[PDB]
C-alpha cells in the first residue's frame, strides 16, 4: 500500500534487522558452539 | 553498442566505453572517480598479467608431468629445497630487482615521462604514448597494439584470475592438483564436483 | 631530479654541490637550517672518510676488529696498544682526558665562525696545496668530496649493521664469508630465519 | 607463557571430569529413555566436544585450569586474538562505511531528516554490498576522505 | 691517588674557562640577558645585582667566574677520585 510499506522501514526496520541478526548469530552458535578462537586460519 | 555485463541494466556513466574491456561493470562504484579509474585500469593490467604467467606456469608443468615428458614438482611444492642457493638469497634478489623495475612503472603512472635513461647512458629511449602499454624493446615484434587487440589481453587476464582464484581454493579441500582435479572430474563428473569434495 | 621523474623541491636548484634534489621531508625548507645542514653533512662525511680506513686497514693486519680494540678499555689496566706496544698513555682515564681536552678545543674553535663557518670550506692552513685556487676547479672537488663523503657514511653504517647480528664482526671478514658461498651467505639469511 | 598447554594440564582435565559427573548425577532421576535424559546427554556430549577442541587448538591453561589467551602477537595464537580481530575490523568498517554512504546519499535532499527516521530501503540495499570493498576507503582517503572546512 | 688530582682538574677547568670557552660563554650571557617579569625585575624587588663585586682588574675574568669553574673543577676531580677506589668491576 505504499503507505504500509511506509509504516515499515521506521524503527520496525531496526527490529526486523536485529531479529534477523539474532537469528543468524544463534544459528551460528548452534552450529559452532563454545568457540573461543578462530581455528581455521 | 558496448557490452552489458548485465543485459537489463544500464552502464554507469563514468564508463564511457572508450576503454578496452568495458562492459559497464562497476556495481560498487569503485571507479566512479576518474583518478581511481586510471589507477584501477593499470592495476587490472598487472594483476591480470601476472596471473597469466602464473596460471600458465602452474598448470602446464603439471600437465607435462602427467604426460611424462618431464618431471617437476607440483606448483605448491616448488618451494621446498632443491635449488642452487637458498630461498633467502633468491628473495632478496627478487626483491631488489622487482623493487627497481617497479618503483619504476610507478613513475610513468604519475607523470608519463620516465622513458629515457636507457641504459645508464642516454642513447636509447622508449617512444610512444599509453600508460601500461610501453613500447620499444618491450615490443620486439611490433604487433600493432591495436585497441581491440588490448581487448584480448584483458579478457585473458580476467580469465586468468578466475583460474588463479580457482587453483588456490581448489588446492585446499582438494589437496591435489588442478590437472588432477580435472582428471577426477573428467573420469566421472557427476560424482566428482564441489559437492562430493566439501 | 635524482629520483627519476619526481619534481625537484623549490629550494634546490641543483647549484649546490652534491645537490641531487633529495629531501623527501623538506627538512631544508628553512634556509637558516639548510645551511647548517650543508655544514653538518660535510662534517659527518669528513669523519666517515677517515673512519672506514681507520676500521678497515688494521683488520687487514692485526686489528681483528674495530670492536676488538675497544675491548681492553673495559678491564682494569688496559693497557691497550697500537702495534704490540703498550702505552704510551695506555690507561683509559688518560686517554679520556686527552681526548676530551684535545677535541673540545678544536671543535669549539669551529663554534666561533661567521661567513657560514667560512663556508664550511675554511681553506686556511687547510688548503696548503691550495686546490681551491681555481673556482671552476674548486667546485668539481667539492662534488668529489660530497659524493665520496656520502659513500663513506653509507659504508660505515653497513659496518655497524653488519657488525650487529654478526657480533663475530668481520667487516672485511664478512666479505670473505660472502665470497666463499655468496649464494647461501648473504644478508638474506640474516633477514630471515634459522 | 608461564603456563602449561591445556592438553597437558591436570587442572584442565579435572574440570572436564567434574563437570561431566555433575550432569551425570542429574541423569539418575530421569531414568533412561527420556526427554530430560536425552537433553542432559546432549549437554554432556557438548561438554566433551568443548574441552576437546580447546586442547586440540593448543590453548595454554592457567593454574586455575582454564585457558588463557595470548594477545602479544605470538604466531601460535593468532587464532586467540589477531585473526578474529581483523575479522571484526572488516565488519565494523563495513557497517560504518555503508552507514556513511547513506548519509552522503541522503544529505543533498529535500528534508534530509525524513530519510533518517524513515529508511530508504531501496537505497540502503543498493549500498550495503559496497562495504564488501570498504577498505578501498583508503583510495578515497587519498583525495576526498574527510572535510577540509574543519 | 693524592690530593694533587684536585689541583690539575681545577687548574685545567679554570684554564678552560679563562682562555677557551670564555668568549662564547659571555656571548651567550649577553643574549640571555637577565630575568624580567613584564620587564627587568628590579622594579619593586629590593634585590638587584652587585655591580662592584662583579668587577675585576684582570683583563677579562671576575671572581664569580672563578667560583664556578673551580667548582666544576673540584667536582670533576672528586668524580675521578671516587671512581678510582670503588674498584667497581663489570663483565
Ligand atoms: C607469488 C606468489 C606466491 C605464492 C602464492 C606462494 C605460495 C606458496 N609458497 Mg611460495 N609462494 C609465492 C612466492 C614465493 N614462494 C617462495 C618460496 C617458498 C618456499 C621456500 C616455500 C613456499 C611454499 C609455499 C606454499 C605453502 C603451502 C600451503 O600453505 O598449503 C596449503 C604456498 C603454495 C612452501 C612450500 O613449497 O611447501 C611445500 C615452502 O616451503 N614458497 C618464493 C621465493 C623464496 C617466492 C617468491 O616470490
Ligand atoms: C522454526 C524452527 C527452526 C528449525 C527447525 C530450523 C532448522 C535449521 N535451520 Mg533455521 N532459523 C530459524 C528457525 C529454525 N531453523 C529462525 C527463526 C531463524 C532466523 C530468521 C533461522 C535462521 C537460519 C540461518 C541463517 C540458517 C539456518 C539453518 C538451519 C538448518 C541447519 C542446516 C545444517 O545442515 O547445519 C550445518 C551447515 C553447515 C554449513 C555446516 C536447519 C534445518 C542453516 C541453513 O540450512 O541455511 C539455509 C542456516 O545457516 N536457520
Ligand atoms: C608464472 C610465473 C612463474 C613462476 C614464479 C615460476 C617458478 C618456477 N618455475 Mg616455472 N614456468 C612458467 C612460469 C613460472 N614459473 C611458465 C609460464 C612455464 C611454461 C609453461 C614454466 C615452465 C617451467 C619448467 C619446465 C620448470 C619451471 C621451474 C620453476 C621453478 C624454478 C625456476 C627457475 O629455475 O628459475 C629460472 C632459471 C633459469 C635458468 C630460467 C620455479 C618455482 C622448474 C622447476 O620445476 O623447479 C626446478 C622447471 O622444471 N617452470
Ligand atoms: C647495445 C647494447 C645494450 C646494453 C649493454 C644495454 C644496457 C642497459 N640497458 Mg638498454 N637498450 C638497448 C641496448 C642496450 N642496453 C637498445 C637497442 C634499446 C632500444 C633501442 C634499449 C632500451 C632500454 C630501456 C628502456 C632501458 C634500457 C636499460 C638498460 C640498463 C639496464 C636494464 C636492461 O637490461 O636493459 C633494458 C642497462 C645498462 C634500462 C635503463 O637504463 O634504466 C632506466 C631501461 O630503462 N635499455
Ligand atoms: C676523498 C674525498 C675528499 C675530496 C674529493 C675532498 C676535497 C676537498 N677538500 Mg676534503 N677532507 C676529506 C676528504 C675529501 N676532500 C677528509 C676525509 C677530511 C678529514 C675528515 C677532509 C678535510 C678537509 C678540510 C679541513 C678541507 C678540505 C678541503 C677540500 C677542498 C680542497 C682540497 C682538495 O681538493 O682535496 C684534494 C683531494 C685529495 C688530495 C685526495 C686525497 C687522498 C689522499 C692520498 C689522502 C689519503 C690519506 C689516507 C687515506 C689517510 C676539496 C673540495 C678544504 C676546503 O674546502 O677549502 C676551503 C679544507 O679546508 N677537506
Ligand atoms: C654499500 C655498502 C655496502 C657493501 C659493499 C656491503 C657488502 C656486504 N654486505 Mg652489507 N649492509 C649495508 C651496506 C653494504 N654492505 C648497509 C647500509 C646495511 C644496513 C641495512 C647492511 C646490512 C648487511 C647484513 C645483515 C649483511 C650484509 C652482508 C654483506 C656481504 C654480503 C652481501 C649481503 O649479504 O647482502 C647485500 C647487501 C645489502 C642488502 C645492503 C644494501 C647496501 C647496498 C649498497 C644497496 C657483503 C660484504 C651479509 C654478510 O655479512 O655476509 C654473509 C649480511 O648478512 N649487509
Ligand atoms: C606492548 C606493545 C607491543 C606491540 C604494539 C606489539 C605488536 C606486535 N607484535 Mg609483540 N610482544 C610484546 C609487545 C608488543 N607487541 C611483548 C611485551 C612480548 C613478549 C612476548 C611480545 C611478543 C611477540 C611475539 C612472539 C610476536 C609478536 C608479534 C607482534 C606483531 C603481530 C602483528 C602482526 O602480525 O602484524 C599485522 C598483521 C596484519 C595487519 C594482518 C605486532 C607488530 C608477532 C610478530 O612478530 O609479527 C610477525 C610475533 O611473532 N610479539
Ligand atoms: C670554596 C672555595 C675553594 C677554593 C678557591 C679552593 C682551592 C683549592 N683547593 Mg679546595 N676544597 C673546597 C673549596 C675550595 N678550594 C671545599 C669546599 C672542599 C671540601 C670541604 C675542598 C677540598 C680540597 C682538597 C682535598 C684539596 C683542595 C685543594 C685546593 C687547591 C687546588 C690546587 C689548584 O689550584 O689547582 C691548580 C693550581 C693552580 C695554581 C691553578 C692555576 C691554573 C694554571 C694557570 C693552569 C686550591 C688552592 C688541593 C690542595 O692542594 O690543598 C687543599 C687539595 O688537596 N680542596
Ligand atoms: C688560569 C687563568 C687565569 C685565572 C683562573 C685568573 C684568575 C683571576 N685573576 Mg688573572 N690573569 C691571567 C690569567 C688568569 N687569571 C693572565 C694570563 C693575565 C695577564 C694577561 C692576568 C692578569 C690579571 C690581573 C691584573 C688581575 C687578575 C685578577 C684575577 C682574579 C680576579 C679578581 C679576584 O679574584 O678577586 C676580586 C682571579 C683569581 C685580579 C686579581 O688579581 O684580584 C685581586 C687582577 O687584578 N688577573
Ligand atoms: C571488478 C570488481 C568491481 C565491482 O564493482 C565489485 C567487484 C565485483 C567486487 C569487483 C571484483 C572483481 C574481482 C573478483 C577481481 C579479482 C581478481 C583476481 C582474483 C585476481 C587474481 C590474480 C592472481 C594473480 C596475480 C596470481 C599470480 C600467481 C602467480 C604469478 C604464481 C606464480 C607461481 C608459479 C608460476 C609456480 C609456483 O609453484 C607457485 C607460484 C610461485 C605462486
Amino acid at each position: 500500500r505504499d503507505l504500509k510499506t511506509y509504516l515499515s522501514v521506521a524503527p520496525v526496520a531496526s527490529t526486523l534487522w536485529f531479529a534477523a541478526l539474532a537469528g543468524l548469530l544463534i544459528e551460528i552458535n548452534r552450529l559452532f558452539p563454545d568457540a573461543l578462537t578462530f581455528p581455521f586460519f | 553498442k558496448k557490452g552489458e555485463w548485465l543485459p537489463g541494466l544500464a552502464s554507469p556513466g563514468y564508463l564511457t566505453g572508450s576503454l578496452p574491456g568495458d562492459n559497464g561493470f562497476d556495481p560498487l562504484g569503485l571507479a566512479e572517480d576518474p583518478e581511481n579509474l586510471r589507477w584501477f585500469v593499470q592495476a587490472e593490467l598487472v594483476n591480470g598479467r601476472w596471473a597469466m604467467l602464473g596460471v600458465a606456469g602452474m598448470l602446464l608443468p603439471e600437465v607435462f608431468t602427467s604426460i611424462g615428458i618431464i618431471n617437476v614438482p607440483k606448483w605448491y611444492d616448488a618451494g621446498k629445497e632443491e635449488y642452487f642457493a637458498s630461498s633467502s638469497t633468491l628473495f632478496v634478489i627478487e626483491f631488489i630487482l622487482s623493487h627497481y623495475v617497479e618503483i619504476r612503472r610507478w613513475q610513468d603512472i604519475k607523470n608519463p615521462g620516465s622513458v629515457n635513461q636507457d641504459p645508464i647512458f642516454k642513447q636509447y629511449s622508449l617512444p610512444a604514448g599509453e600508460v601500461g602499454y610501453p613500447g620499444g624493446i618491450f615490443n620486439p615484434l611490433n604487433f600493432a597494439p591495436t585497441l581491440e587487440a588490448k581487448e584480448k589481453e584483458i579478457a585473458n587476464g580476467r580469465l586468468a584470475m578466475l583460474a588463479f582464484l580457482g587453483f588456490i581454493i581448489q588446492h585446499n579441500v582438494t589437496g591435489k592438483g588442478p590437472f588432477d582435479n580435472l582428471l577426477q572430474h573428467i573420469s566421472d563428473p557427476w560424482h566428482n564436483t564441489i559437492v562430493q569434495t566439501l | 631530479d635524482w629520483m627519476p621523474g619526481q619534481p625537484r623541491p623549490s629550494y634546490l636548484d641543483g647549484s649546490a654541490p652534491g645537490d641531487f634534489g633529495f629531501d623527501p621531508l623538506r627538512l631544508g625548507e628553512v634556509p637558516e637550517n639548510l645551511e647548517r645542514f650543508k655544514e653538518s653533512e660535510l662534517i659527518h662525511c669528513r669523519w666517515a672518510m677517515l673512519a672506514v680506513p681507520g676500521i678497515l686497514v688494521p683488520e687487514a693486519l692485526g686489528l681483528g676488529n674495530w670492536v676488538k680494540a675497544q675491548e681492553w678499555a673495559a678491564l682494569p689496566g688496559g693497557q691497550a696498544t697500537y702495534l704490540g706496544n703498550p702505552v704510551p698513555w695506555g690507561t683509559l682515564p688518560t686517554i679520556l682526558v686527552i681526548e676530551f681536552l684535545s677535541i673540545a678545543f678544536v671543535e669549539h674553535q669551529r663554534s666561533m665562525e661567521k661567513d657560514p663557518e667560512k663556508k664550511k670550506y675554511p681553506g686556511g692552513a687547510f688548503d696548503p696545496l691550495g686546490y681551491s685556487k681555481d673556482p671552476k676547479k674548486f667546485h668539481e672537488y667539492k662534488i668529489k668530496e660530497v659524493k665520496n663523503g656520502r659513500l663513506a657514511l653509507l659504508a660505515f653504517v653497513g659496518i655497524c649493521v653488519q657488525q650487529s647480528a654478526y657480533p663475530g664482526t668481520g667487516p672485511l671478514e664478512n666479505l670473505a664469508t660472502h665470497l666463499a658461498d655468496p649464494w647461501h651467505n648473504n644478508i638474506g639469511i640474516n633477514v630471515l630465519i634459522p | 607463557s608461564g603456563l602449561t598447554p591445556c592438553k597437558e594440564s591436570k587442572q584442565f582435565a579435572k574440570r572436564e571430569k567434574q563437570s561431566i559427573k555433575k550432569l551425570e548425577s542429574s541423569l539418575k532421576i530421569y531414568a533412561a529413555d527420556s526427554a530430560p535424559a536425552l537433553a542432559i546427554n546432549a549437554t554432556i556430549e557438548k561438554t566433551k566436544r568443548r574441552f576437546d577442541n580447546y586442547a586440540k587448538q593448543g590453548l595454554l591453561c592457567g593454574a586455575d585450569g582454564l585457558p588463557h589467551l595470548i594477545v602479544s602477537g605470538d604466531q601460535r595464537h593468532w587464532g586467540e586474538f589477531i585473526t578474529p580481530g581483523i575479522l571484526f575490523l572488516y565488519i565494523a568498517g563495513w557497517i560504518g562505511w555503508v552507514g556513511r554512504s547513506y548519509l552522503i546519499a541522503i544529505r543533498d535532499e529535500k528534508k534530509p531528516t525524513q530519510k533518517e527516521i524513515i529508511i530508504d530501503v531501496p537505497l540502503a540495499s543498493r549500498l550495503v554490498f559496497r562495504g564488501f570493498s570498504w577498505p578501498i576507503a583508503a583510495y578515497r582517503e587519498l583525495l576526498n576522505g574527510e572535510l577540509v572546512a574543519k | 691517588n693524592p690530593s694533587l688530582v684536585i689541583s690539575l682538574s681545577t687548574g685545567l677547568s679554570l684554564f678552560l674557562g679563562r682562555f677557551v670557552f670564555f668568549n662564547f660563554q659571555r656571548e651567550n650571557v649577553a643574549k640571555q640577558g637577565l630575568p624580567e617579569q613584564n620587564g627587568v625585575t628590579h622594579f619593586e624587588a629590593g634585590d638587584s645585582r652587585a655591580k662592584e663585586y662583579a668587577g675585576v682588574s684582570k683583563s677579562a675574568a671576575a671572581l664569580v667566574d672563578v667560583l664556578a669553574w673551580g667548582s666544576i673543577g673540584h667536582i670533576v676531580a672528586y668524580y675521578i677520585l671516587a671512581t678510582s677506589s670503588n674498584g667497581y668491576d663489570p663483565k
